[PDB]
């Protein structure tokens, strides 16, 4: 009975085609749904379902048995390992050394690479009288008989119970190797090992086989520190030693809130004089305590300078937007901004300045990106979002838009671009003009209103029209049908065109309709009228689509070269940057790019730079006085300051630029507080332990994630950024079955670890329904075992406007209480040193006390009364009151005034406190916090906290001794002062 | 009576010397020769004149070597063959001949260092430009990289001019592209009709935990061997240590490329000790049920699915093993290296290639031939053994068959063929032949090969014959060109050739003697041979390790390494892993791929001999014409006809 | 890869002493074992000392375990041997020996060696 073969016997009665639908039928699902919801979500098969049926509940009813057992498929077909030692030693050199019986030799002494690996050197000789010889491979065989390998997680969070663990490997078969292993000390963690003595142990390692030696530390301060073990061993002369970086993350999650954007401009706004721009501070309610924050103040000396400089360098293209690319659209991050630079750089004539050696380089990425994009192709040269999914027709013509934009700069291929005008003309327009799609929805756009669905084909039928009208005389002789299809898309969009009730519609197909020459009277008015304040058109609901629009708008109005409408959508445009500098979505940035770039066609009394822009910084000392001019290399200026401060900003002289004031600082892991346009349910659940794990894993669990839109209609589009937790990783089996079987619910995984903070997992989903919950699980293994764990995040965004968003966090949460690594040696000592003080072993004396008191830098020292404690899973809240200052700090607290102390949570534990117990606390004046509620004191190294017992148990033994001392210490510290 | 004979190679390669051999019969005096070639149709010329005269100083053989520039003519670019016309004017005589033409310009080799990359790896590629004798030369070539669409992401255009012939270049794959065999086009800027390809995949980057070997002992099937197919389930994990699991085990059929997998071999053996026998039985290989019987499953292939699941964990990994054959016999007789026609009476030399299933060549390997199968004849190292036959003077088609006689097996595992050679074809049913036989060795240049010159005709016309006219074909072109003399009364004449490093890889002896003919016309009788020589570098390089056998190197030691090459010579080197290169497939870049590419694109089509008397230069990649009205049937064929 | 030569033996008194110095004829740095074996006339190939790369750690066989000292300077490339306290048993012929750093007291993992040089130490009279 073992009951694979069974199925696989099962699966091998099937016709060769249309085969593989009892094999993932046969499938143990992890998001555990019967077999007819599971026949909800398989696309094509008709056939298939029935026989996905069959085989479902075959198997399933063969698992009701049986309460060792195997249950895995054996399937075929699939070639097995990849990722082979990079190849080293490719040089050209030559023999020209006499030769000795007509045989030239030469030596070179070269390096062995640090692989245990077998190489071997191939060779290829070429003479011009002799001709070609190809050698013999010489193998290397390159081995150690010691090798010791040091396993460490990805990254660490602050302040938890990690066990790394140092692997030695035997590979000698006579010799049972006894050897020293020892693990140096880095004052950075605690660690078992301390400047008072080292961490050196004797084990044995059994003769080809390895020995796992573990290590538990304790990281203290953030940033990459150094893991160093040595071993020595006990008999031979064999000596070895590995020295990694563990980089160390800080404890809540990164955030680059951008703090206020502002067009700097004189001579348009500001009125009199010049221009006066006051810049808040940030928000920071919410910032882990002990954390550094940094403030970068940007100032683009044009509009579109920072968006040009970015999409140039090649390691600096992907910080243009906040969002991952792992789809059709997405990836044109590799052409599209690239090649609008490009070419405004080439109107401009600015390549002189900026550098002509860069030029290349940016065709190169454009080259790139095109290699990238060409994977999203299908035959007949349709283009899908994802593969595996039916082509989409937004899709390809937007790929038609940019490639034909690009023929200019890199070699396009004309069969994939006339390929798709093809496909696009021929099979998706109808002879009503409107173009069809049957494709899941990518845009909001795309999808429109329900029982009219007029605007749908609109909105759609202008896309392509855009798309065709710089195909123009780029492909025609292969498709000959250009002006036709111009021709019967025109008249749908000028025809209902009195029918678009959205703003975007609006937008959109007034600028198709200004690309012809057919936008005018009726056209012109309602197009115009649509427009809030005569600066944007927008929708509310739909923020970054107002983006677009505003952005297609700005391209209808230069394209019917009117220059009174313009500078109002330039002002706007320029300030709607949300995430960093730029964009959240790729297609506003893009769009930005353009239309902001060709507002600078030509220079028809347009504004030159040479801007006098001071700033009045309160954290330095004088006025910062940037002064960025026209003609100059670098049209960009910024400066970092490492204090959050709200500083005024003063611009004078003549041009238009750009103000981009944004921090970067670490918010705590609480839940979303209000979720915009998204609800979101995260649990996490531990596996059974008799179901197999991987073997480095130790532990195995489940993780659920079931979200819902709360539109009118589907999400189009939605991204699930979960972040791992410290020493987790994702189950690649399972997100195989869900995003490769034929029951999709994935469109593809990414795990695209950007190195920051812990590694993330992006997963794309072509649809996020309204009507119900798109629930999916997969499995999280545990490959060290972390105690105190910081929770992991989970944020769903949709992609195009990433205001509908839910930020959620999960942890396991464990009974009751914090069970770490086991406290008992100095070890845990070392690791609650760091968050309060130290007392001398019940050796306390008021004398003592009012030494530790009197430093210089103790700022209060109050008389606190525990009232509530709220404790979370990253940091424990006292909300205590004052019952009296016994020496006020600088800021102003009255007697009885509630102030909420927070503490680290590994050290809750280690200050065991008690609901209304009077207590004594002490600290600096930094020890003070910005949050709101503003009661932000931070117990740490240099807080005093003690509890002070009641007067009714100081008539107990222990307790007068300290009773005394401290009422003593409470009079000598209000009617004496410090002499110190 | 004058008789001016002009044979030139039957395709004319671009951009490469040809040897054009003229020659004056029975005049005494000495007549200058202009040749000229033009393009056809058309007086447009290419060639300048290349003087030569044929005095009776050098027995009358002439010397107009020369190259043909490369131009657009003649519908080189809609499908034609753009034929020219070769001009030899002997004083007023002048003979022409339409020859083929064929666009080369040379060879181009791909160097991969990899198969197998991962999406965001280097591919470290070098290109080498030679021409038809394999030297380095400066030539224009574009270098196109296309995904598995068709869609060249990566074009550039180099010379290797002052390069010395390799031309060096690297690539990034992105993190995201296509999936498959991605290839490397590679051709001349002058000939781009002519394209070379190597292959590699990009897949997708997986690591496993351990690797499993799965190969049966046996490296065939034997199919009357009722023991059944013993396969061999080797599982260690990547640093040396066994893996303790077990293995789900499936076999099938794959017919051509397609496959029928079995459900009723499903076996699950233990994997104890990293090791694993599983056996395929007979009984169950024959229940598949189409038609059922033994020898239908000859020529078919059969493949072994294994998939290893560990036995402390979730993981695993599963490896396929196909190409194995499903033979009749563990030996394979081919008549392709052996001539396809014969001569009536005299005897006839056979070159029966022995190998075995796996293609590789078969090493002391007794074979006879049916009929007179008391005869003792062992197979050499390059799979050569040669088998005469006195046959009788007849009309008769002359169907042979050869069989193995190879003792220490069953002798129903000895394979037999049978082939068919049609007869020659004399001018006037003179009975008159040349046979041209060698002993087959595995030679190497520097040695003395005697090819023996046999001539049987009538006894008329025998002291009309002084001399063997001898032309050597080596890579297409022609090498040397000669004179043997003889006396009359002589039966066989010893010709000493001097085998130089020139010879390799392979070339074709063309021998012919033509004379006025006993029926009145004229006669030329011919034939040729087909000799191979070792295939090894016309120069020679080896690597080797340093001061005295640096013995397991640790990582980072400072080996030194020695290079042995020729003198004057650039050497590029490339380490990778031993665990790339040896799954490679058939993608390798060695000698012998150098060697095989020169072979394939070799004019001559048979080995030794032709349908009649002007087919022995057609079949040896000559066309031979006269003044007296003797030539070949014109080719409009670039490649062979294929049986 | 290195080759050893041996130099400063020959004949000594009774109870003399004398320092052999082996000399190097590439980089001695990242050799864990230098070790000097002798090989006296009738026995097998024995083990006289090693020493670590860096010393500190010293390898003497019985027979010499206070007898004799083996130093080096890795500066200049050579590995030095002083014999004192000589006995007329040490007559041999003393060998310089690059290894491995794998069991340095047994002579299986040193695949370099020298040439050596003869002590012969006599006895009194006799
Ligand atoms: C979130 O937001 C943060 C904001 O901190 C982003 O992180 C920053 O990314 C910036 C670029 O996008 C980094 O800008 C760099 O700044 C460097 C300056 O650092 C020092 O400057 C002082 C000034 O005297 C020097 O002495 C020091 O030696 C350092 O240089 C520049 O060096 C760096 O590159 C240069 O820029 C200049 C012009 O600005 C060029 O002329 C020069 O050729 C070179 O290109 C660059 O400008 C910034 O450091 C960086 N902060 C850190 C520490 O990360 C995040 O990337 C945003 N994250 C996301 C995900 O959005
Ligand atoms: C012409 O050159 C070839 C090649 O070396 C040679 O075989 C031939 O003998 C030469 N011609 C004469 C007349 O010697």
């Amino acid at each position: 009975v073992q009951l694979t073969e069974k199925r696989m016997d099962k699966v091998g009665k099937y016709p060769k085609e249309l085969r593989k639908c009892c094999e993932d039928g046969m499938r143990e699902n992890p998001m555990r749904f019967s077999c007819q919801r599971r026949t909800r979500f398989i696309s094509l098969g008709e056939a298939c379902k029935k026989v996905f049926l069959d085989c479902c509940n075959y198997i399933t009813e063969l698992r009701r048995q049986h309460a060792l057992d195997e249950d895995i498929i054996a399937e075929e077909n699939i070639v097995s390992r990849s990722e082979f030692p990079e190849s080293w030693l490719w040089n050209v050199e030559d023999l020209k050394e006499p030769p000795k019986n007509g045989i030239s030799t030469k030596l070179m002494n070269i390096f062995l690479k640090d692989s245990i690996t077998t190489w071997e050197i191939l060779a290829v000789s070429m003479s011009d009288k002799k001709g070609i010889c190809v050698a013999d491979p010489f193998e290397v065989t390159v081995m150690q008989d010691f090798f010791i390998d040091l396993r460490l997680p990805y990254s660490v969070v602050r302040n938890e119970q990690v066990e790394i663990r140092a692997v030695l490997y035997n590979y000698r078969q006579n010799q049972e190797l006894k050897v020293r292993v020892e693990l140096l000390h880095n004052p950075a963690f605690c660690s078992l090992a301390t400047t008072k003595r080292r961490h050196q142990q004797t084990v044995t390692i059994p003769p080809k086989s390895s020995l796992s030696v573990p290590y538990v530390i304790v990281p203290l301060k953030t940033g990459l520190q150094e893991v160093e073990v040595k071993a020595a061993v006990y008999h031979h002369f064999i000596s070895d030693g590995v020295r990694k970086s563990l980089k160390v993350v800080p404890e809540g999650i990164r955030m680059n809130k951008t703090v206020a954007v502002r067009t700097l401009d004189p001579e348009r706004l500001g009125r009199e004089g010049v221009q006066k721009e006051d810049i808040p501070p940030a928000d920071l309610s919410d910032q882990v305590p002990d954390t550094e924050s940094e403030t970068r103040i940007l100032l683009q000396g044009t509009p579109v300078a920072q968006m040009t400089e970015d999409a140039v360098d090649a390691e600096r293209l992907k910080h243009l937007i906040v969002t991952p690319s792992g789809c059709g659209e997405q990836n044109m991050i590799g052409m599209t901004p690239t090649v609008i630079a490009v070419h405004y750089l080439d109107e401009t004539e600015q390549w002189e300045k900026f550098g002509l050696e860069k030029r290349q380089g940016a065709l190169e990425l454009i080259k790139k990106g095109y290699t990238q994009q060409l994977a999203f192709r299908q035959p007949s040269s349709a283009f899908a979002a994802f593969v595996k999914r039916a082509p989409s027709t937004w899709l390809t013509a937007y790929v038609v838009k940019v490639f034909s934009l690009a023929v200019n700069l890199i070699a396009i291929d004309s069969q994939v671009l006339c390929g798709a005008v093809k496909w696009l003309i021929l099979e998706k327009q109808k002879p009503d003009g409107v173009f069809q799609e049957d494709a899941p929805v990518i845009h909001q756009e795309m999808i429109g209103g329900l029982r009219n669905n007029n605007e749908k084909d609109m909105a759609l039928t202008a896309f392509v029209l855009i798309s065709l009208q710089e195909a123009k005389d780029i492909c025609e002789e292969q498709v000959n049908s250009l002006p036709g299809s111009i021709t019967k898309a025109g008249d749908f969009l000028e025809a209902n065109y009195m029918n678009l009730q959205r703003s975007y519609t609006v937008a959109i197909a007034g600028y198709a309709l200004a690309q012809m020459g057919r936008l005018k009277g009726p056209l012109l008015n309602k197009f115009l009228t649509t427009a809030k304040d005569k600066n944007r058109w927008e929708d509310p609901g739909k923020q970054l689509y107002n983006v677009e629009a505003t952005s297609y708008a700005l391209l209808a109005l230069l394209q019917l070269k009117d220059f009174d409408f313009v500078p109002p959508v330039v002002r706007w445009l320029n300030e709607q940057r949300y995430y960093g500098g730029g964009y959240g979505s790729t297609q506003a940035t893009f769009m930005v790019f353009q239309a902001l770039a060709q507002y600078q066609k030509d220079a028809p009394d347009h504004q030159e730079l040479n801007l006098d822009v001071s700033l009045q910084l309160p954290s330095r000392s004088s006025k910062i006085t940037h002064r960025i001019h026209w003609e100059s290399a670098s049209l960009l200026r910024s400066e970092e300051t490492k204090e959050n401060e709200g500083f005024t900003v003063t611009a004078e002289g003549k041009g238009q630029g750009t103000l981009s004031v944004v921090t970067m600082y670490h918010a705590k892991a609480k839940d979303q507080l209000t979720c915009n346009k998204f609800d979101l349910k995260v649990t996490i659940k531990p596996a059974p332990e008799t179901e197999k794990r991987p073997q480095d894993a130790k532990n195995t669990m489940i993780l659920e994630i079931c979200t819902r839109y709360r539109g009118d209609q589907d999400a189009t589009m939605s991204i699930l950024d979960i972040s791992m937790m410290t020493g987790f990783a994702p189950d690649t089996d399972d997100l195989k079955q869900l995003a490769n079987g034929v029951d999709r619910y994935i469109s593809k995984y990414e795990l695209d670890k950007a190195f920051s903070d812990r590694n993330t997992l992006i997963i794309y989903l072509d649809k996020v329904s309204h009507s119900e919950d798109d629930c999916l699980a997969f499995k999280v293994h545990q490959y060290f075992n972390v105690e105190l764990i910081q929770p992991g995040a989970v944020k769903v965004y949709a992609y195009y406007n990433l205001e509908e968003s839910c930020t959620r966090f999960y942890h396991p949460e464990k009974e009751d209480g914090k069970l770490n690594k086991l406290c008992r040696d100095e070890l845990c000592r070392c690791a609650e040193e760091n968050c309060f003080i130290q007392k001398s072993d019940d050796k306390v004396t008021l004398e003592e006390r009012l030494d530790k008191a009197c430093e210089p830098g103790v700022d209060y020292v109050y008389k606190t009364r525990l009232v509530k404690v709220q404790l979370s899973n990253d940091f424990d809240e006292y909300i205590m009151a004052i019952e009296q200052t016994i020496k006020s700090g600088s800021d102003e607290v009255q007697v009885g005034q509630q102030r909420t102390f927070i503490s680290p949570i590994k050290c809750r534990e280690a200050l065991k406190l008690e609901e209304k117990k009077h207590y004594l606390m002490w600290g600096l004046s930094s020890d003070f916090w910005g949050e709101k509620p503003n009661l932000s004191y931070i117990i740490g190294k240099d807080t005093w906290v003690e509890h002070w017992p009641e007067e009714d148990e100081c008539q107990d033994e222990e307790n007068q001794k300290q009773c005394q001392d401290l009422g003593a210490f409470t009079e000598s510290m209000v009617v004496f002062g410090c002499p110190n | 009576s004058p008789m001016y004979s002009i044979i030139t190679p039957n395709i004319l390669r671009l951009e490469s010397e040809e040897t054009m051999v003229l020659e004056a019969h029975d005049a005494q005096g000495d007549v200058p020769v202009t040749v000229t070639v033009h393009d056809f149709p058309g007086k447009k010329l290419v060639l300048s004149s290349e003087k030569t005269v044929l005095t009776p100083a050098t027995n009358h053989m002439g010397n107009v070597t020369f190259t043909i520039p490369a131009n657009r003519e003649f519908k080189s670019e809609k499908g034609r063959n753009k034929f020219v016309t070769v001009q030899a004017t002997f004083g007023t005589q002048v003979v022409e001949k339409v020859v083929l033409v064929s666009l080369q310009s040379g060879y181009l080799f791909i160097q991969t260092d990899k198969t197998i990359y991962t999406p965001g790896s280097t591919v470290l590629y070098r290109i080498f430009t030679v021409n038809h004798k394999l030297l380095p030369v400066g030539r224009t070539v574009m270098v196109n990289i296309e995904n598995p669409e068709g869609i060249p992401v990566k074009q550039d255009s180099l010379s290797s001019q002052n390069q010395l012939g390799v031309l060096p270049l690297s690539w990034d794959i992105p993190e995201l592209v296509n999936m498959g065999q991605w290839k490397i086009r590679a051709y001349y800027e002058n000939s781009p009709q002519q394209v070379f390809s190597t292959e590699f995949e990009v897949k997708e980057y997986v690591l496993p935990s351990f690797e499993v070997i799965v190969e049966p002992t046996e490296k065939f099937y034997y199919i009357y061997n009722e023991k059944g197919l013993e396969v061999t389930i080797t599982a260690r994990f990547l640093y040396g240590k066994k893996v303790e699991g077990t293995a789900f085990v499936i076999f099938g059929i794959q017919d051509g490329e397609q496959r029928i997998s079995l459900p009723e071999s499903l076996k699950r053996i233990p994997i104890e000790d990293g090791s694993g026998e599983v056996v395929l039985s007979r009984k169950v290989l024959l229940d598949g049920v189409q038609n059922p019987r033994a020898e239908d499953l000859v020529g078919k292939s059969l493949y072994v699915s294994a998939t290893v699941i560990l036995h402390s964990g979730s993981d695993m990994v599963q490896a396929e093993r196909s190409g194995i054959p499903i033979v009749t016999s563990p030996y394979q007789i081919h008549f392709t290296k052996t001539p396809k026609y014969f001569k009536p009476g005299m005897p006839f030399d056979l070159m029966v290639f022995v190998t075995n299933p796996d293609g590789s060549p078969a090493y002391r390997v007794p074979v006879a031939v049916q009929g007179e199968d008391t005869v003792q004849s062992l197979t050499q190292g390059d799979g050569v053994a040669k088998l005469s036959i006195n046959t009788h003077p007849s009309q008769k088609p002359l169907s042979i068959t050869v069989r193995t006689k190879k003792q220490e097996l069953s002798e129903a595992q000895q394979a037999t063929r049978t082939m068919q050679a049609l007869p020659y074809s004399t001018v006037g049913n003179s009975n008159n032949y040349l046979h041209l036989s060698v002993l087959r060795t595995e030679l190497r240049p520097g040695e003395t090969l005697n090819v023996n010159f046999l001539l049987r005709m009538d006894r008329a016309h025998e002291a009309k014959i002084r001399y063997y006219t001898y032309l050597i074909m080596n890579k297409g072109r022609l090498l040397k060109a000669g004179r043997q003399v003889r006396e009359p009364g002589q039966d066989l004449v010893v010709l000493p050739l001097s085998i130089t490093t020139d010879f390799i890889p392979s070339f074709r002896l063309v021998a012919y003697y033509t004379l006025i003919g006993a029926s009145g016309q004229r006669e030329v009788v011919a034939d040729s041979v087909w000799v191979d020589v070792k295939d090894s570098c016309v120069g020679s390089l080896v690597v080797k390790s340093g001061q005295s056998e640096d013995r397991q190197p640790v990582p980072g030691q400072q080996m030194t390494l020695k290079i042995e090459g020729d003198h004057g010579a650039r050497v590029v080197l490339v380490a990778v892993d031993k665990g790339v290169f040896v799954l490679n497939k058939k993608n390798k870049l060695t000698q012998s791929k150098i060697w095989d590419v020169v072979e394939k694109a070799d004019i001559g089509c048979t080995p030794g001999s032709g349908k009649d008397y002007a087919g022995v230069f057609s079949d040896a990649g000559l066309t031979f014409t006269s003044s007296s009205g003797q030539q070949t049937a014109q080719r409009a064929e670039l490649q062979c006809p294929q049986p | 890869q290195v080759q050893l030569v041996e130099t400063g033996g020959g004949l000594v008194q009774a109870g003399g002493s004398l320092r052999l110095s082996c000399a190097a004829s590439g980089s001695i740095f990242s050799l864990n074992a230098m070790g000097w074996f002798r090989q006296a006339p009738g026995k097998e190939r024995e083990f006289v000392a090693t020493i670590n790369r860096s010393g500190g750690r010293t390898y003497y066989a019985d027979s010499v375990k206070g007898r004799f000292t083996i130093s080096r300077d890795n500066g200049k490339n050579m590995v030095y041997l002083q014999m004192h306290s000589l006995k007329p048993e040490d007559t041999a012929i003393y060998y310089c020996a690059a290894g491995t750093g794998w069991s340095p007291q047994t002579d299986n993992e040193y695949n370099y060696w020298g040439q050596g040089t003869q002590v012969t130490v006599s006895s009194h009279h006799h």
